[PDB]
Parts: C-alpha cells; structure tokens; sequence
RNA sequence: CGUGAGGGAAAGGUGAAAAGAACCCCGGGAGGGGAGUGAAAUAGAGCCUGAAACCGUGGGCUUACAAGCAGUCACGGCCCCGAGGGGUUGUGGCGUGCCUAUUGAAGCAUGAGCCGGCGACUCACGGUCGUGGGCGAGCUUAAGCCGUUGAGGCGGAGGC
RNA sequence: GUGGAGCCUGGGAGUGAGGGCGCGAGCGAUAACGUCCGCGUCCGAGCGCGGGAACAACCGAGACCGCCAGCUAAGGCCCCC
RNA sequence: GGAUGACCCCAGGCGGUAGGGGAGCGUUCCCGAUGCCGAUGAAGGCCGACCCGCGAGGGCGGCUGGAGGUAAGGGAAGUGC
C-alpha cells in the first residue's frame, strides 16, 4: 500500500515506515495524527473525489524543526537598495505508521 | 578618544569573501568583485526560488502529457476530466504515478474520460 | 627520509629559475646532475648547487644512500625585490625590480 | 518526496517512412521523438529520446511553390559569401539535408541540442544500413 | 603612431595559458663510449676528451 | 589642516598632470595631513540646579537609609590616626569589610586611619557627594557630619 | 629636491636572559643541513604577532564541438566526512557588472589594476522646536571667593 | 463613505532638468525619440515579475519570507517552448 | 483575551529614489573595577558544514598566538569605506 495525502497545502505520497518533513503541524511531539487521503494504491486502488471516506494515514510526529537557513537578499542597482533577510522555514518530521483506508 | 578601523573592516571583508568561495578569478579573492558577484547571486537565488516552482510544474506536465497520449488523450483533455471528475491529485504526484504506478494512472485516465 | 636544501636571496628572477627547476623535479639525482650540467641557463648553476647541497645533507646528516636519491620536490619562492632606478627619456624615471629567489630542493630515497 | 529521475535509459530505435509526408509536419514529430517528450520519464537535461532512422527523405513533399521559392542560405564569412540554394536544387544534390535542416532548427540550441541531432540519421532511398539495431517501424 | 596600450589586465589564467609553450626541453645527452659519462652527441667529450674513438683535447 | 606643520604650496598643477588634483599636503585626505573634526580642548562642566544636587544628596542618603545600611556613630573610640585602630573599631561597629563604606567625619585622625583600606572611601562632610554615596554599599557618618548634612539640604 | 628663499621624507618591537648558534657537512661566498642553546628557533638577528592582494609546490574534482557580467536553480557523476552533509561541475533552465550622473546606462557616458591601512556632517556660542527631569509666579546664577586634590559649597551682580 | 481618509498647530525635509503613452489644442510641414500647454496615465522611484523575439514607460499586474501544492491575467497552445 | 509588553488569538497592511521617522549591531574610551576572565593561554590571526539573532552581529569548538582582556548596567566620541 501507498497513499497520496495532503497536508501543509501540498500533496505527498506516503508509506508505512517513511519519514518526511511537512509544514509545521500544530501537534505535540510523540502524538499521532490522521492525514486526509486523496488516493490509495498498491494491492487495492481507490480514487479520492477529492478525498476518500474512511481513509486516513496515521503518522506519529517525531518533532518540529527549523530548516537550514536560506539567505534571501534583494539588490537594486544604481539605487542603493540592499536588503539581507535570513529564513528558517519551520517543519514537522513524521513517521507514517499505518494506512487505514 | 580615537577609534581607528582596526579589526572591523577586515572581519566584514572576511565575511563576504567566505560567501564567495568557488567564484572565478578575483570574484572569489577580491572583496569588491565578490560583492558585485554576491549581489547578482542574491537576486538570482530569489528569482530562481520563484522560478523553481515554475520549472518542476512544467516538467510534471510534459511527463503527464506523455503518459496520457499512450492512452489516447492529450494533457488538456485529461486535466478537464479530473476537474469534472473532482480529483485534486496534483501534478507532482500525477507525474510520479505516471512512471512508477501506471495502472493507477491508467485508472485515473478512465475517470477522466468517463467524467465527459 | 627526506633531505632539504634552500638557497635564500639568490639574486635571480624566480620566473627564470623555475624554468630550470621543472627539468629536475621527480628525476633521479644522477639524471638531474646530468640534466643540470648541459642546460644552457644561468639558473642551472644555482639549481645544481642547492641540489648538491641537499644531496650532501642526505648522505652526511640523514643517513640516506647517494645511489638511492631522487628529487622528491623542488620549488622556487620569490624573495624581496631590489628596486633600482632606470632613467627613461623625457625626464621620467622608472623603477626596475631586480628580483631574488629562494630555491628549495627536497630529496628522498627511491628504493629499487 | 522528490521527483523521480530515471536511471539511464536504454534508448529505442525508430524507423519512419518519409515518403509523401509533409516536410515540416514530419520534422516537428521527429524532433519530439529525438527530444524524448513521448516518454513518461522525460528529463530535460539528459539525452533520452529515440534514434529516428528516416528513409525516402528524397521523396519528402512540400506544399505551395516552395520548390522554387524556398531558399536555403549559407554564409561563408567572406565578402559576397551569401550563397542561395532553392529547395529544388538541394533535393537534386543533397536531398538528406532538407529534412536535417528542418529537423535541426526545431531542436534546442546548445550541447544537448546538438547531441540529439546526431541521433537523427537521414537517408535517401528506401534502404538504411542500421538493420543491426532493428528499428521499430513507426507510422507517423 | 598613437601609443597602443593594453585594454584590460590579462588574467592569471590567460598569461599562464600563454606560457603553456614555455617549458624547457631537457638537454639531449648520450653516453660517451670511452668513459660512459653523459655528453651531448656530436661533441668532443668534456670528461675524458675522446671523440670518434681517439684522444682530441686535454681535459 | 591649518595647524599642521606642512606648507601651503600646491604640490603639482591643477590640470594636465595626469594625476588627481590636490593643494597642500596638509589636507586631511593625505596621510600625515590634518584631521577634520577631531577633538579640541573642551570644558565639559555645566551648572546643575542646586535644588537637583540638593535633592540628589538627600535622596542618595535616603536609599541607604531605607535598606538599613546607614549608621550614624557617636564617635570613634580607640582610633587615634592609626589604621589597625580603625580596623578593630570597624569590627565592633559591625563593619567586617565585606561592604564598601563611605566614611564621613570631620576628624582627621579617624579619616587618616581608614584612608588606605580598599573597601573604605573617606570624606569630609562638606565633600558629601552622591557618587561616592552610590559607590558605597554602606554609609557611616559622624554626628558632626550628620548635623551639617541637614544644614546643606535646608 | 631647489641658484636661493624654501620645501621636506622614510625608518620603532629576537628573548626572561645573547644563552646571538663552538664544531661537523655542501658552497667561492650567500645560503642551507646537522650538532647546540631556549618554555618556544615558521623567536635566528631580512628576528613579537604575521592579515590581504601577490607568487609557488602538492593533492581532490574538472576542462580540447565550445558562445560567457561568469552567477544562480535543478539533476547527475566523482572525491571527502559519516535517508545527512561538504568540495567539484557535465547537462538543462534563467540571467544586461558596481558606483556615479541622468528623462532614461550592460551601456560605446563618469570613476575604479588589485589588496591593506588613512579618508568626509563636528565643536563653540547663540537660536528655535521637541523631549527627560528640578522648581513654579517664580526660575536661575556669572565672574569670582572657599574647600577637595577626580568633594563639593558659596556667590543674586545679572538674566528670563 | 473609518480611509496610511480629512482637519488644526508645530518640527524635519527633499523637489523646484522630467520622460514616454491616450485624448484635447497651439507652434511645426494634418514632419521629428520635435517643441509648448490642458486632462489622465505609467517610468521616474516598479531597469522586481508575465506578455510583447529581444526593449524605462504598449498589454497583464503593485514582489514581506518559505513550499518539487492549486486557480487565473495579458498572451498563448506544430517544433524551438 | 491577561490587564498597562507577560504570552495567546483574530483580521488587515508591509515595491519603493530624493527624503522624514523608529528600533538595533559594532568600534575607541570612562564609570562599574583595590572587582572579574587570564600561562589549565589575553587580545589579535586562521578555520568551521556547529548554536543564537530578520539583519548588522554574537557565540561555541579546533589551530595559531604568547599578556593582556573586561561583564549586567550606564556615560562619551577622532565610530563602521
Ligand atoms: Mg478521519
Ligand atoms: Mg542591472
Ligand atoms: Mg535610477
Ligand atoms: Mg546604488
Ligand atoms: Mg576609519
Ligand atoms: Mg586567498
Ligand atoms: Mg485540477
Ligand atoms: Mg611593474
Ligand atoms: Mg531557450
Ligand atoms: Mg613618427
Ligand atoms: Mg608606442
Ligand atoms: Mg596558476
Ligand atoms: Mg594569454
Ligand atoms: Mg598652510
Ligand atoms: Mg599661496
Ligand atoms: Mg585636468
Ligand atoms: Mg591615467
Ligand atoms: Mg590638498
Ligand atoms: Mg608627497
Ligand atoms: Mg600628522
Ligand atoms: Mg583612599
Ligand atoms: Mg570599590
Ligand atoms: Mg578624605
Ligand atoms: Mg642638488
Ligand atoms: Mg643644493
Ligand atoms: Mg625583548
Ligand atoms: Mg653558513
Ligand atoms: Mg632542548
Ligand atoms: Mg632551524
Ligand atoms: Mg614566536
Ligand atoms: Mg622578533
Ligand atoms: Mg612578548
Ligand atoms: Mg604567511
Ligand atoms: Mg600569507
Ligand atoms: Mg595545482
Ligand atoms: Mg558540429
Ligand atoms: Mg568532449
Ligand atoms: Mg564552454
Ligand atoms: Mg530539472
Ligand atoms: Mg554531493
Ligand atoms: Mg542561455
Ligand atoms: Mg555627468
Ligand atoms: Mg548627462
Ligand atoms: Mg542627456
Ligand atoms: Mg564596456
Ligand atoms: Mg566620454
Ligand atoms: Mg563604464
Ligand atoms: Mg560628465
Ligand atoms: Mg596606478
Ligand atoms: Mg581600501
Ligand atoms: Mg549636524
Ligand atoms: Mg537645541
Ligand atoms: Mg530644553
Ligand atoms: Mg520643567
Ligand atoms: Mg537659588
Ligand atoms: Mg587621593
Ligand atoms: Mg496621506
Ligand atoms: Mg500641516
Ligand atoms: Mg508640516
Ligand atoms: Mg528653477
Ligand atoms: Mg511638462
Ligand atoms: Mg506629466
Ligand atoms: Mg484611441
Ligand atoms: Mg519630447
Ligand atoms: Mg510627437
Ligand atoms: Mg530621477
Ligand atoms: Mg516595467
Ligand atoms: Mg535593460
Ligand atoms: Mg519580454
Ligand atoms: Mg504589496
Ligand atoms: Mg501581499
Ligand atoms: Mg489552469
Ligand atoms: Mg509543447
Ligand atoms: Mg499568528
Ligand atoms: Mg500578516
Ligand atoms: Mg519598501
Ligand atoms: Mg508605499
Ligand atoms: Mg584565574
Ligand atoms: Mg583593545
Ligand atoms: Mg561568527
Ligand atoms: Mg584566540
Ligand atoms: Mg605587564
Ligand atoms: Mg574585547
Ligand atoms: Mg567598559
Ligand atoms: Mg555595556
Ligand atoms: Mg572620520
Ligand atoms: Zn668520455
């Protein structure tokens, strides 16, 4: 089995055992959550419209993080406009436990 | 009291030249040409961050459009099938499903032709 | 074991000397001695002496066999410049740089 | 997750009959085959497409008055070196270049763009020497 | 004349590219059939003094 | 640039020298030339309102008075100008030497003794100032000094 | 430097102590290699620290069908440190230096070889706003005199 | 109509070389990347982004940052793309 | 919301030249300091993919270096190329 789930405005394919970083979910570390499923596939194959009724992917949140700092700088020539900005986009690391569905 | 430059300027130049390591000629070794280079780099990265979301979506489409025609419809006709079918699987996973799990992508084709 | 000799402040332009030092790098000692003897270059004299002083060190100081010697390394670093005045036309005075060099030869035992 | 990048493909060999098909309307497809845009795993930065073996490019056909009117141009670098060749004469002299010139200009410019042009191997007459690869005869 | 002048400072890369033809070719030497020493070919041996097989000059 | 030693000659002409334009070498743009807005001798003093320095003097004592670190002594018994005398006296007065003390008394001998103690500042009551008050964790005063303290803040 | 008046530089640092390297080896010497001193000798007198441009040696990656403000985004290969990183860059995408002056510059308009250090909105007195406090129909002292020797107090002339 | 609206008193400015485009006229030749006004606009300062092959001012649209998510605008959908 | 910056929530604004404003980093120096860090290594130099900060910066570790450095909190300028 695999599942296409949607969290943090994006869609990711998940499987039991997989680790991934999605947008920062409001949850306590070590807790578990149900991710809404848009498609199941593998043995069976079920198509969401857009989602599926009794479908949920269980994930345990291992912890939240701050990505590698990305420098975003803007420079406008001949106009003495310079800006330096440091960005660490937060994330949440999840372990996909089981695919109910 | 007198405050000469002392340690300040070189430390700020050592900050910039470190961020310019890998550049060609004086672009990596000269502070001034490292600045003019790191300006351009700082803008290109901000643009190509924006352009990256554009780049992959186009790559996803071309692959989606490729696996569609193996079934007899084009990209445009397929996407509208998914809209009328109500399937919000995005183009990242769509193209992913096209190469790896074509039997699922084949099913998604049926739902698109049947929504017609 | 390695041996080393340096000829510091050799009054000659390093760029001219490296041309000769390139000939002997990685070469066996006797070969280099033969090479340096007939290279038609002012620098061949100096390189030959630093080489002979390094080979002497190996034998005398560092328990290395003369027959087992080769030029493991050799490089010409530039020393201070002797800035001299060259009178040009129209009253202008240029400044000629008469250049020194630090010639290094490093020897090792090539076993065969 | 990240986009699947394919392990190096084993390219396919393709045989097209060019006889009586329109010049630009066959050229544009052969470019798509060369570019590999028919492959679900299409990667824009590697050589991926097929090897398009074309025959009977002498019998390619074109519309209008383009036999007398369309003029392929060559510049030498010397004064007055602007050579003009009507599609007419080029067919009589080097007929394989008509398809090549058309197909080339529809491929990207740059390193990968030229590597793919080396994969198009045009011939006149019904025969081709690449039977060693056994190209799948395509109806396009 | 109007005193031609270099437009831009030549790069380290470019000047070293020019000097890619500047390596000295080692002196070509052959052994002297009398004293075996390395001497230039077609020259009176400077170590023993032989050539053609016979003594020619003092050493 | 006018107080520097160099002369006022224009080193080379204005134009046609192929070199940037300059005047005397006393200009601050030259190494060894003058400095532009570097310091001159200044008088930093200014007349704070007496009623502020008066209120400050009283308030500073008040802060020590609140936290109990104010002690008015009747006199200093066995101290006659020797330091070790004052040491034993501080030991009777609950002044071990772990709190910085402002000693304020009109007696020269008592002042003479504590002078060289690292944890004691000495003062004649006319010299009572809030800085030395705030510096000191404790404050000791002859009742001579307390008397004239009231006089100044009257 | 200038006939002269006159102009007018640069240039400091071994170490606690010379203990400043006897003597041996290559060399004409210079220089070095050992031995020796020293906590330290990349503290050896061309001496504390020893940055940068600059030059060189060695190694990893890469480069001879390739079109470039030199980067950037993506992917792949290789090398290193050990679902992660760092170095390199083959391909694809995108991409008109910095400053200055301009209606407008990548601009074939100004300035800059490069690097290091020096280099430009200050102070005084008055003014006028705002602001932090003291006092309030009042507020405040100036020079000075006294005191301390980084102590403060006096001084009402005068000024608002 | 609660808007980086308006009004009153003050402190601090900078600007007082504009430019293109649409309309309205004038000068010009119902010439000029012409010149001079009126209304508006954009550049100026948005030479940040999409289109227009490329191109300050034409069309689209006012970039706080991140995402390998989605919808559209002008413009596009044979290949380059 | 809690009650006067504790943090939390909801919503909206955040292109920008001349220019006005606000909040901060860093440099020399004074107080704090008859203290404190310091030969088990000061400042400075060389690294770093590590930690913190929007940033300017701060740390932290390794190497060099071989005698100085200086906190919370304030003060003053020959203060950032
Ligand atoms: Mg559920
Ligand atoms: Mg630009
Ligand atoms: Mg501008
Ligand atoms: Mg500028
Ligand atoms: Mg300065
Ligand atoms: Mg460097
Ligand atoms: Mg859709
Ligand atoms: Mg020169
Ligand atoms: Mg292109
Ligand atoms: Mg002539
Ligand atoms: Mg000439
Ligand atoms: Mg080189
Ligand atoms: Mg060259
Ligand atoms: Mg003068
Ligand atoms: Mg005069
Ligand atoms: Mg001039
Ligand atoms: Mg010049
Ligand atoms: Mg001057
Ligand atoms: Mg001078
Ligand atoms: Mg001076
Ligand atoms: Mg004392
Ligand atoms: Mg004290
Ligand atoms: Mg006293
Ligand atoms: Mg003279
Ligand atoms: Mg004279
Ligand atoms: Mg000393
Ligand atoms: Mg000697
Ligand atoms: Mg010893
Ligand atoms: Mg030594
Ligand atoms: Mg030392
Ligand atoms: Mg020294
Ligand atoms: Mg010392
Ligand atoms: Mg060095
Ligand atoms: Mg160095
Ligand atoms: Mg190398
Ligand atoms: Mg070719
Ligand atoms: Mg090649
Ligand atoms: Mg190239
Ligand atoms: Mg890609
Ligand atoms: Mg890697
Ligand atoms: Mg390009
Ligand atoms: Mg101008
Ligand atoms: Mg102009
Ligand atoms: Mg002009
Ligand atoms: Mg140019
Ligand atoms: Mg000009
Ligand atoms: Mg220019
Ligand atoms: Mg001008
Ligand atoms: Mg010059
Ligand atoms: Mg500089
Ligand atoms: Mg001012
Ligand atoms: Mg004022
Ligand atoms: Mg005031
Ligand atoms: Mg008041
Ligand atoms: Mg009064
Ligand atoms: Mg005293
Ligand atoms: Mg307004
Ligand atoms: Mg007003
Ligand atoms: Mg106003
Ligand atoms: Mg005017
Ligand atoms: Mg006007
Ligand atoms: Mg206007
Ligand atoms: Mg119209
Ligand atoms: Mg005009
Ligand atoms: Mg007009
Ligand atoms: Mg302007
Ligand atoms: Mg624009
Ligand atoms: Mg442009
Ligand atoms: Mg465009
Ligand atoms: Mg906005
Ligand atoms: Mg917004
Ligand atoms: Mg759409
Ligand atoms: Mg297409
Ligand atoms: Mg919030
Ligand atoms: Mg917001
Ligand atoms: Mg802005
Ligand atoms: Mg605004
Ligand atoms: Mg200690
Ligand atoms: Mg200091
Ligand atoms: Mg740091
Ligand atoms: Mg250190
Ligand atoms: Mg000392
Ligand atoms: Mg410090
Ligand atoms: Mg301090
Ligand atoms: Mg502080
Ligand atoms: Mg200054
Ligand atoms: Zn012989």
């Amino acid at each position: 089995m695999f599942a296409i789930v949607k969290t943090g405005g994006k869609q990711y394919r998940v499987e039991p055992g997989l680790k991934l970083r999605v947008e920062k979910l409001d949850a306590e570390p070590g807790a578990t959550v149900e991710l809404p499923v848009l498609l199941l596939g593998g043995e069976k194959t079920v198509v969401g419209t857009p989602v599926v009724e009794g479908a949920s992917v269980v994930a345990e949140v291992l912890g939240h993080g701050r990505g590698k700092k990305i420098l975003v700088s803007k420079f406008k020539a001949k106009v003495q406009y310079r800006r330096k900005k440091g960005h660490r986009q937060p994330y949440t690391e999840l372990l996909i436990k089981e695919i109910r569905g | 009291p007198r405050a000469k430059t002392g340690v300040v300027r070189r430390r700020k130049h050592k900050k910039i030249l470190k961020l310019a390591k890998g550049y060609w000629g004086l672009r990596s070794k000269s502070f001034r040409k490292a600045r003019e280079t790191l300006f351009a780099a700082g803008n290109y990265a901000y643009a190509h961050r924006k352009r990256r979301k554009r780049d992959f979506r186009r790559l996803w489409i071309v692959r989606i459009n490729a696996a569609c025609r193996q079934h007899g419809l084009n990209y445009s006709t397929f996407i509208h099938g998914l809209k009328k079918a109500g399937i919000e699987v995005d183009r990242k996973n769509l193209a992913d499903l096209a190469v790896r799990e074509p039997q699922v992508f084949a099913e998604l084709v049926e739902r698109a032709k049947a929504a017609q | 074991m390695e041996a080393k000799a340096i000829a510091r402040y050799v009054r000659i332009s390093p760029r001219k000397v490296r041309l000769v030092v390139d000939l002997i790098r990685g070469k066996s000692l006797e070969e280099a001695r033969n090479i340096l003897r007939y290279t038609n270059k002012r620098g061949a004299y100096f390189v030959a002496k630093v080489l002979e002083s390094a080979a002497a060190n190996a034998v005398n100081n560092h328990d290395m066999l003369e027959d087992r010697l080769y030029v493991k390394a050799a490089y010409v670093d530039e020393g201070p410049a002797l800035k001299r005045v060259l009178p040009r036309a129209r009253g202008r005075a240029d400044i000629i740089k008469k250049r020194t060099s630090h010639i290094t030869v490093i020897l090792g035992e090539k076993h065969g | 997750m990240k986009t699947y990048v394919p392990k190096q493909v084993e390219p396919r060999w393709v045989l097209i009959d060019a006889e009586g098909k329109t010049l630009g309307r066959l050229a544009t497809k052969i470019a798509t085959l060369l570019r590999g845009k028919h492959r679900p795993d299409w990667t824009p930065n590697v050589a991926m497409g097929d090897f398009v073996v074309v025959v009977n490019a002498d019998k390619i056909r074109v519309t209008g008055k383009k036999l007398e009117q369309k003029i392929y141009t060559r510049y030498s670098g010397y004064p007055g070196g602007l050579k003009k060749i009507p599609l007419e004469k080029m067919l009589a002299t080097h007929p394989e270049r008509v398809l090549e010139h058309a197909v080339k200009g529809m491929l990207p410019k740059g390193p990968l763009g030229r590597r793919l042009f080396k994969r198009l191997k045009v011939y006149a007459g019904p025969d081709h020497p690449h039977q060693a690869q056994r190209p799948e005869k395509l109806e396009v | 004349a109007k005193h031609p002048v270099p437009k831009k400072k030549t790069s380290k890369a470019r000047r070293d590219a020019r000097r890619s033809h500047h390596a000295l070719t080692p002196p070509t030497l052959v052994p002297c059939p009398e004293c075996k020493a390395m001497k230039p070919p077609h020259t009176v041996c400077p170590e023993c003094g032989y050539y053609a097989g016979r003594k020619v000059l003092e050493v | 640039r006018g107080e520097v030693a160099y002369s006022g000659r224009k080193i080379w002409p204005q134009k046609h020298t192929g070199r940037a334009r300059h005047g005397d070498i006393g200009a601050p743009i030259f190494v060894g030339g003058g400095v532009v807005f570097g310091p001159k001798p200044r008088d930093y003093s200014y007349t704070l309102p007496k009623k502020v320095r008066k209120k400050g003097l009283a308030m500073a004592v008040a802060d020590r008075a609140r936290e109990g670190k104010l002690l008015l002594v009747e006199a200093f018994a066995g101290v006659n100008g020797k330091t070790k005398e004052f040491l034993a006296w501080a030991k009777e007065a609950g002044l071990d030497g772990s709190e910085s003390v402002l000693l304020v008394t009109g007696n020269e001998l008592v002042r003479r003794a504590a002078r060289n103690l690292p944890w004691v500042v000495t003062l004649a009551p006319e010299g009572l100032n809030v800085y030395d008050i705030v510096r000191t964790e404790r404050l000791v005063m002859d009742l001579d000094a307390w008397e004239v303290f009231q006089n100044r803040i009257g």
